[PDB]
């Protein structure tokens, strides 16, 4: 959790001219930044406050107020030294699908930077160890090392048409964990 | 997921005019056109791949799919196709440009006819912060004339002379225009070469006359492709960006237009669809290109290919600009003319929500009013948005409907994209469900701002803004006081009425072009809306010194006055 | 049917519209120095003459310091020429050219150090090979490598003594020439600076007219420009000084930069040797390898003495420069050698005993026989002025060499009948539609098929014969022409564009393989590549490494083709 | 109607397809077999360019956290690059505008 | 749209909790939203033509993740009951414990009462200090517990 | 890109016909978009006439940004622009 | 359309355009000549001034720089005709806002 | 005002306008367009003719100024608020 100063142009419809300007601005900004991921900036939750509010200028055809506003918004940004308590929700023999209560879940962990001895099986046996393991939907503890922003998306209209008729990298922000040190992986290994 | 998406309104700051290089033509094109056939009797006249009417370039009717964007005629923006031309050809619009380019350079070593330190003073002058079109043409013409004066090139002086065209559409260069009483190694080589010819031709003695350095498009493309980027600026072709290379100005790839650019009409004369001029010309160009390509893998007569290749140099000429020997309508015919493209569609066009009928007088009308027929008031609508202030009024109008004049023709819901015709649908429910964002296209009403215009529109007072007044008859009635700015005289005159459709346009009309705000002509400031003939006569007869009125007559006069 | 999306990605259509002169050098600087340097050099190529502020306002890099650093890097790399032209009524600002010959150093680098390695008389010592390879690699990678830097670098004196020993030899071959102001200024601007002083040195009211003052000014300008170019083109003044009780030493203060003129003379000699090997059997072809090897060192200028690029050639009486070039060619006594001179440099491997047969041990008489067959051969390899001593001419060998190499490249590209028609249109001047049949006597079908296939290039010219006053080529028969100049022009452009395609391919492979290349080019990884690498990744590394080796082999094999069209 | 312009040497089957080969194909013979000398040319080529890029002559470049990990404390520096001004050069061959970047 | 700078001021995981709490009390109340309203706003687009989708979920998920008991072991929420003075009374220890690291946001909300926890939070800890200053830290960060 | 400070201003203090027409158009468009009005309607439904009434009462909350040709601009509220 | 039997519209010629200009009514010009005659929502790429379709530039194949704006369909037709010849009328854009 | 008497003839209109759209709308459409494309002209959209052709607002009349709605936001509700962890961490060094 870190703030971030973002400058954006915000359009306030004339319907919202009755409410006060700061509340209208924060409403529109929340609509633009509710659960959105800012490209290669991370995931936003809401907006903290506003810093500079320029006068709202009108284009010759709209009638709405277009306001240049500067705001700080809360961003989930682990860099390298953060331990988190996730809630796993899916298990697959490529690294367990660690997840949250629903803030954001698409993050993955690879086994190689997890404990070496932990290995997957086709028979769906949890873990094999040289003495203890865990099952799905339980507290986990891990780290963060590097961040990969998926921001490449060339999608042609006819390719999208064929995909729609037939009906991947879903996120622009993911997390990478590691359990190289004793303890992390569970908050109740001893005592 | 749900990454942030940003939209910022933008305007067109400027235009960059250039040429589409061969790379860009294929970059924009979504198909190549190669087959000379638009339809086959085998496919039952259904447009199939690589034809001139390939649907991937768009559709000609609103019941077809593009296969590029999958939209009908009302949605497809049109898509491009490209032609690969074996033995590329000259460019008619760039013919003068190529003539001037070949003047500035020598055709021997592909080097500019400018000293590497002489015109650099004027090159430096070109970077003046304040440079106009007159300045650009001035230094460019000076450079061209200096190159014309410069006979011998600094890399290879072969006596570059004139680059005059053929007496055709060909380029012929006088290699030895300025020779006399002089012997050179080039002259000796030429003399030996034509002594070799004279000894094997008993009749070429007369025909060796003329036969100077002819410049074909293929040679020019090869010579242009040898021009370095360094001396492109002195040719006026900025080579900073790709496609600034002069060789891109030679016709090599033909960007065949989208189908929407050249629509194919439905059911003219014969039951079969009728094609159009640009389609036919590109079909023929495809045919001749295929023929010339086939001649490369078979070796047709070089004289015969010159016939077909020269026809390619022609068939593109009136494909772009029909000038040479004539009803063939090319591209430059679409843009030129009173009914062309610019003067016919860009600056001046036909407009919606307008009417025209005979004008009749009306003294009981205010000078800033026009009497509008209820018959045209029931078609000419204003798209009023429903607010907290007019919702009951718009509900009453919707209940009235499209057949009773204080009514409405269409309703556009806030969350919908198509307007609901009010002829059908039990308008009672729509009136009840009217929201605060819907649009009611209600009939023209009293006090509506309308534009009123009589042609010819000589001065700006030929079009004024009035307040509509709905009346039973079929004429546009106006106060005779406001006939003078229009130059109208109720002798059968017809005037055009325009209904502005937006709030800003309506306010601008009634505030700047209103009759009350335009009682004086801006040419001199003298009043122009005033009494006409019978009003002047009646005023004179009233104010005449013999006119005496008792109390009853005076009060009746005042009551008629008001 | 190919899709427009499918082409322009695997078809390289968008690279066909780049001018090869800009594309090649841009790609070279991209590969070697960096993208800012390449952008600067590309702006310099597109805009031949511009200042630093022009770079600031044209390149997106709107920074004085960054442009300054990139430009100083390019100037150190000998890839940029500069000048300071003074505006008297105000402030002077320096302008910037781009060095053409400088970029060949990094380009020809492999061939450069290869000819360095294989050219030394003493090459059988492995350590000496490594020393000379490393020293010439350092000089071409650093630019102006200097003794006061390298001697201070080397940590032991005895290996410092050899460094100075190699320098004097390497300068005498001309491989290390003294850099100066003559190596950063344009030739036309030098000619103008030496033409405007002499137009200003003439006092008024002299009886001579404008023509005579112009003639005297131009001859004085020619003579002093020739002196100023002759002084640093070949000199040993840096090697002249000798301290007491010490060996001959070069000036340590001066900066030693690798030359290209004598190396490219050696490359031309090497290509002529390969021509001889292809032309004549190896018995007396072996003697031709060292025959040109004793003249290549002091060989004259290949194409232009730089008196033909700085000014317009000539309008009236234009043969004077060819006349003076051949005059120097015949007036130079050092270049000419006798058979006694050659016997002192012939290797012991060659015997020259069975190389002759008069009728159907290093003897100067037999060497004279090879020299006579060379002089009287169909290609003018040598010309005889006096009995026993001849010389290598260039006033009549360059055109035939260019015609042969060009025409044979057409031979390698097109078919046999195309070769035949090319030969016919070359030898028989101004051929026609009946003259081709009269002088060819083969099948007209293939004749005109290959003819049409050959019209595409700049090989042949098409003429128009107007039967009437107005010119229509479909009304009357037309004849052909030669115009060999455009044909030679094409071989430049096509070859440089194909080269630039090679460098684009290799740099794009690098751009898609950068992570693996970075992992490879690590000190501890280097030499250890079969142990700490995953199977598929290491196998892919071998494939991409061999692919780069193949592209380099193709590059080198192509590198024997463009210089022979880079002459006059 | 432009459909009857056919030379006697030209038939009907060939015309109509057109569309050209996507890239012109003439196999150049400069891709012959490799030898030891050619492999050595490739090796010396890859050593070159790599030398100038590992040197100070790059001028090409256009985890950055404002907070320093304790691992980054007392950790090895990447490489102390020799600056362009750091390497000595000859003033007589560089313009006056380029002197400021250099260390006098 | 342009982001001025990525790394703005850090957030202690009590400032975020109180921010989301004052947000919930200012509007978008959870106990109020769980009730029904037949009339609604009557304007046409929600109460005073507005609605809050995609934001109530995110302001619930974060606040619930904070309100869950801190995972020192497998009674309170753990973040709820520290007042402002409760965090202003910690200076003489928080800013006296020299760490040469801005990693203080780790131990204010997670991993108390475990030496391995702190040894992971600050790297190379035992080499840096393993004598006596490894337990009073746990006691103080467990003081609220 | 520099606003002239309010204390001194060179442009005219009177409202031009174009300024009045554009202000009325903008205000009427806003009213037609259900913006609140600061005038007593007395049963008027036309947004244009409501805007004229607000202009007569000088209760239009818009300012006029008059750009000088040199690029600067001075801001004039509808209230301070005298008719 | 341009006929009474075809339910045609009334042409606002260059003369009426001149009169409306002389009035200084920019919004009325826009409404009569663009909104009420031929309004087309085109896709214009910000990188190349070339019109796209369905939010796709189909020349850089990126869809990243595509901007949405309304222009006369006559202007769109003119640009597509100019691209048919060897003219590339590249549109440069700028924000109305940010001052 | 250009220093020479320039007419209202087609040749005169090519004085300094550089507006290829306006020139082509006036007269000689094709030659002007092709010369502009060949010269790589970069004409901006500033005239009323070009603005009408492109559907833009002209800088004349009601388009010669800008309407701006004052936000009426005070300077007490714009400063950052509730920030102390950064101060604590800075004082920790
Ligand atoms: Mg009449
Ligand atoms: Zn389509
Ligand atoms: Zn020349
Ligand atoms: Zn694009």
């Amino acid at each position: 959790f870190i703030l971030s100063k973002i400058a954006d142009l915000v359009r306030i419809p004339p319907d919202q001219f009755h409410r006060d300007t700061i509340s209208a601005i924060t409403h529109q900004l929340n609509n633009k930044f509710a659960n959105k991921i800012i490209p290669n900036v991370g995931l936003c939750i809401t907006i903290y406050d506003l810093l500079t509010v320029e006068e709202g200028q009108l284009k010759p055809g709209d009638g709405s107020s277009y306001i240049n506003v500067t705001f700080r918004a809360v961003v989930f940004k682990p860099f390298l030294g953060e331990i988190v308590t996730g809630w796993i929700s899916k298990c697959t023999a490529e690294g367990i699908k660690v997840s949250l209560l629903g803030i954001f879940d698409d993050i993955f962990i690879p086994q190689n930077m997890l404990f070496e001895g932990c290995y997957y099986t086709p028979e769906e046996s949890a873990w094999i160890w040289p003495k203890l393991y865990f099952d799905v939907n339980e507290k986990i503890r891990f780290r963060i090392e590097r961040e990969v922003f998926v921001d490449v998306k060339p999608k042609s209209p006819k390719e999208r048409e064929l995909e729609e008729r037939a009906q991947e990298k879903p996120p622009a922000y993911a997390l990478l964990g590691s359990c190289q040190t004793d303890g992390m992986g569970l908050v109740s290994w001893w005592e | 997921k749900e990454v942030v998406v940003s939209e910022t309104p933008k305007r067109i700051k400027g235009l960059e005019f250039s040429a589409l290089s061969a790379a860009d033509i294929v970059a924009q094109s979504e198909v190549e056109v190669s087959t000379r056939d638009l339809f086959d009797l085998e496919k039952d006249r259904a447009p199939k791949a690589n034809g001139a009417l390939d649907p991937k370039m768009g559709v000609s009717s609103s019941s077809l799919e593009c296969a590029t964007c999958h939209g009908n005629l009302a949605s497809c923006h049109g898509h491009f196709g490209h032609l690969k031309l074996a033995l590329p050809v000259f460019h008619i619009g760039y013919f003068k440009a190529t003539i001037q380019i070949l003047q500035g350079i020598c055709k021997n070593c592909s080097a500019i006819l400018l000293s590497e330190t002489d015109k650099r003073q004027f090159l430096h002058e070109l970077r003046r912060p304040g440079v106009d079109n007159l300045r650009r043409m001035g230094i460019l013409k000076k450079i061209l004339d200096q190159c014309k004066k410069q006979r011998r090139c600094l890399h290879c002086g072969a006596l570059n002379g004139v680059v005059k065209k053929a007496a055709a559409l060909k380029i012929i260069h006088d290699t030895f225009r300025w020779v006399g009483k002089k012997s050179a190694p080039e002259k000796d080589i030429w003399v030996g070469e034509w002594k070799e010819v004279l000894a094997h031709n008993p009749e070429l003695e007369r025909y060796v006359k003329r036969c100077m350095d002819d410049l074909n498009p293929l040679k020019t493309l090869n010579l242009f492709k040898q021009i370095k980027s360094a001396d492109c600026e002195l040719l006026g072709i900025d080579a900073t960006v790709p496609s600034g290379r002069p060789e891109t100005y030679i016709w090599r790839y033909l960007p065949a237009p989208p189908v929407c650019i050249r629509p194919s009409v439905m059911m003219q004369d014969s039951p079969a669809s009728n094609e159009d001029d640009l389609t036919v010309k590109l079909t023929e160009i495809v045919w001749t290109s295929s023929l010339i390509k086939a001649g490369l893998d078979k070796g047709i007569s070089i004289n015969n290919m010159m016939e077909h290749w020269d026809y390619l140099q022609l068939t593109v000429a009136m494909y772009i600009n029909s000038d040479s020997v004539k009803p063939i309508r090319g591209f430059c015919q679409r843009l030129k003319g009173k009914q062309g493209r610019f003067r016919g569609n860009l600056s001046g066009k036909r407009v919606d929500f307008s009417g025209r009928t005979v004008i009749s007088p009306d003294p009981n009308l205010s000078i800033d009013e026009v009497a509008v027929p209820d018959r045209v008031a029931k078609v000419l609508t204003y798209p009023e948005k429903v607010t907290r202030y007019n919702r009951h009024k718009l509900q009453e109008l919707i209940v009235n409907g499209p057949n009773v004049h204080p009514g409405a023709n269409y309703l556009l819901k806030r969350n919908e994209d198509a307007r609901r015709n009010l002829r059908y649908g039990d308008r009672m429910k729509l009136a009840k469900n009217l929201q605060i964002g819907d649009v009611v296209e209600r009939h023209l009403e009293d006090g509506d701002v309308v534009l009123f215009n009589r042609q010819p529109s000589l001065h700006r007072l030929s079009i004024l803004s009035h307040y509509a007044k709905i009346r039973p008859w079929r004429t546009f009635r106006l106060n005779e006081c406001v006939c003078t700015p229009y130059n109208a005289d109720f002798d059968g005159d017809e005037m055009n009425l325009h209904v502005p459709q937006t709030e800003e346009a309506r306010a601008e009309a009634i505030n700047l072009m209103g009759v009350k705000n335009n009682l004086l002509t801006p040419k001199s400031g003298e009043p122009i809306i005033a009494a006409t003939q019978d009003f002047i006569t009646g005023s004179y007869l009233i104010s005449h010194k013999d006119s005496f009125y008792d109390r009853a007559t005076l009060t009746q006069l005042l009551s008629m006055m008001s | 049917l190919v899709t427009p999306e499918d082409v322009m990605t695997i078809s390289s259509l968008e690279q066909r519209t780049l001018n090869p002169d800009l594309f090649l050098y841009k790609e070279l600087v991209k590969a070697h120095l960096g993208e800012r340097a390449a952008s600067v050099i590309g702006m310099l190529v597109a805009l031949g003459r511009l200042s630093v502020r022009e770079l600031v306002e044209k390149i997106d890099g709107m920074d004085v310091d960054s442009v300054k650093t990139t430009l100083v890097s390019l100037t150190q790399l000998r890839c940029v020429k500069y000048l300071q032209e003074t505006a008297i009524s105000g402030k002077k600002t320096t302008y910037y050219y781009y060095n053409e010959e400088g970029i060949h150093i990094l380009l020809y680098s492999g061939l450069i150090i290869d000819e360095i390695i294989t050219q030394m008389r003493v090459n059988d010592e492995e350590e000496h090979k490594q020393l000379v390879a490393e020293i010439v690699q350092n000089v071409i990678s650093l630019g102006s490598l200097t003794v006061e830097d390298y001697l201070s670098s080397v940590t032991s004196d005895s290996m410092k003594y050899t460094i100075s020993s190699l320098f004097v030899q390497l300068c005498e071959m001309g491989y290390l020439i003294q850099i100066s102001k003559l190596h950063y200024t344009p030739i036309e601007d030098l000619w103008q600076f030496l033409y405007e002083k002499h137009y200003k040195n003439i006092p008024r009211n002299s009886p001579l007219s404008d023509l005579k003052k112009r003639s005297q000014a131009k001859m004085n300008a020619k003579t002093d420009f020739a002196k100023i170019i002759n002084k640093p083109n070949e000199l040993s003044q840096i090697l002249t000084v000798d301290p007491k009780t010490s060996l001959r030493i070069v000036k340590p203060t001066v900066s030693l930069t690798i030359n290209l003129d004598r190396f490219m003379k050696g490359r031309r000699s090497k290509q002529l040797i390969n021509l001889a090997k292809t032309r004549v059997g190896s018995v007396t072809a072996q003697v031709y390898k060292i025959a040109l090897r004793l003249t290549e060192q002091k060989s004259p200028k290949i194409r232009d003495p730089l008196t033909q690029t700085g000014l317009l050639q000539d309008l009236e009486e234009a043969k004077s420069f060819q006349d003076e070039a051949e005059l120097v060619e015949e007036k130079t006594p050092g270049l000419t050698f006798n058979a006694i001179d050659l016997a002192r440099h012939l290797p012991a491997e060659l015997d020259l005993r069975g190389s002759l047969l008069s009728r159907k041990p290093h003897s100067a008489s037999l060497i004279n026989s090879h020299l006579k067959i060379l002089a009287s051969s169909n290609f003018p390899f040598l010309n005889e002025t006096k009995p026993g001593v001849y010389y290598v001419p260039y006033s009549k060998l360059m055109p035939v060499l260019k015609s042969s190499v060009y025409e044979y490249v057409i031979a390698s590209t097109l078919g046999p009948s195309a070769m035949r028609l090319s030969r016919c249109i070359r030898d028989n001047k101004l051929v026609s539609e009946k003259i081709i049949n009269s002088t060819a006597l083969m099948k007209e079908k293939d004749i005109r098929s290959t003819l049409a296939s050959l019209i595409r290039y700049n090989s042949v010219e098409i003429q128009e014969v107007p039967r009437t006053a107005d010119r229509s080529a479909s009304r009357a028969v037309f004849l052909f022409r030669c115009k060999e100049t455009h044909s030679y022009n094409f071989m430049r452009q096509n070859l440089e564009w194909n080269m630039a395609n090679l460098l684009f391919k290799k740099e794009k492979l690098k751009q898609e393989n950068s992570t693996l290349l970075k992992k490879a080019n690590r000190d501890d990884v280097k030499g250890r590549e079969n142990e700490l690498l995953l199977p598929s990744e290491l196998n892919q590394l071998k494939m991409v490494n061999e692919r780069e080796l193949n592209v380099f082999a193709r590059l080198s094999r192509l590198l024997s083709l463009w210089e022979v069209f880079q002459m006059a | 109607n432009y459909m009857s312009n056919l030379p006697f040497g030209l038939g009907y089957g060939d015309v109509g397809k057109n569309h050209i080969t996507e890239f012109p194909s003439i196999p150049l013979p400069i891709n012959g077999p490799i030898t030891n000398k050619e492999r050595s040319l490739a090796v010396k080529y890859i050593n070159f360019g790599k030398t100038v890029k590992d040197g100070p002559f790059y001028t090409g470049s256009m985890t950055n956290d404002g907070i320093e990990r304790y691992s980054d404390k007392y950790l090895k520096k990447r490489k102390i690059g020799i600056s362009i001004d750091d390497h000595p050069y000859n003033l007589n061959l560089f313009p006056n505008e380029l002197y400021n970047v250099m260390g006098i | 749209m342009k982001v001025l700078e990525e790394r703005n001021a850090f957030l202690s995981d009590y400032e975020v909790l109180k921010f989301l709490t004052d947000l919930e009390k200012k509007h978008l109340w959870d106990q109020k939203s769980l009730a029904a309203l037949k009339k609604s706003r009557s304007k046409g687009k929600q109460n005073r033509p507005y609605n809050h989708p995609e934001l109530q979920g995110i302001t619930r998920n974060v606040v619930n993740y904070l309100s869950i008991n801190k995972n020192f072991i497998n009674e309170k929420s753990g973040i709820s009951k520290m007042s402002d003075e409760s965090f202003a009374e910690l200076m003489t220890k928080l800013n006296s414990f020299k760490l040469f690291k801005a990693e203080k946001l780790q131990i204010v909300n997670q991993l108390p009462a475990n030496m391995v926890h702190l040894y992971s939070i600050v790297e190379e800890c035992d080499a840096r200090f393993d004598e006596k200053t490894i337990e009073e830290m746990l006691e103080i960060i467990s003081g609220y517990a | 890109e520099k606003a002239i400070p309010k204390d001194q201003r060179a442009t005219t203090p009177y409202m031009t016909k174009y300024e009045r027409a554009r202000i009325l158009g903008t205000r009427a468009l806003q009213i037609s978009m259900n913006a609140p009005v600061f005038v007593d309607l007395e049963g008027e439904t036309d947004p244009l006439r409501i805007a004229m009434k607000e202009l007569a009462e000088k209760k239009i909350p818009l300012v006029i940004r008059r750009y000088l040709p040199d690029g600067s601009f001075e801001d004039w509220s509808v209230e301070e622009l005298i008719v | 359309t341009e006929g009474r039997s075809r339910d045609g519209g009334l042409r606002l010629g260059e003369m009426e355009r001149d009169c409306v200009i002389a009035y200084g009514a920019s919004q009325l010009l826009l409404e009569r000549l663009m909104i009420s005659s031929d309004a087309f929502e085109v896709d214009v790429c910000d990188k190349c001034g070339l019109m796209g379709y369905s939010g796709w530039c189909t020349t850089c194949k990126s869809a990243e720089n595509i901007i949405k704006m309304t222009i006369p369909y006559a202007a769109k037709l003119l640009f597509q005709e100019l691209l048919s010849m060897n003219i590339a009328p590249r549109l440069r854009l700028e924000d109305i806002f940010q001052q | 005002y250009k220093g020479e008497v320039l007419g209202i003839t087609r040749f005169g209109l090519s004085k300094m306008r550089d507006s290829v759209l306006q020139l082509a709308s006036f007269e000689k459409t094709t030659d002007h367009l092709f010369d502009a494309a060949f010269y790589m002209k970069k004409d901006a959209v500033e005239g009323v003719s070009e603005c009408i052709i492109l559907g833009q607002t002209m800088s004349i009349g009601t388009g010669s100024f800008k309407v701006v709605k004052g936000t009426n936001i005070s300077e007490k509700d714009l400063v950052p608020k509730r920030c102390l962890f950064e101060s604590l961490s800075n004082e920790a060094a």
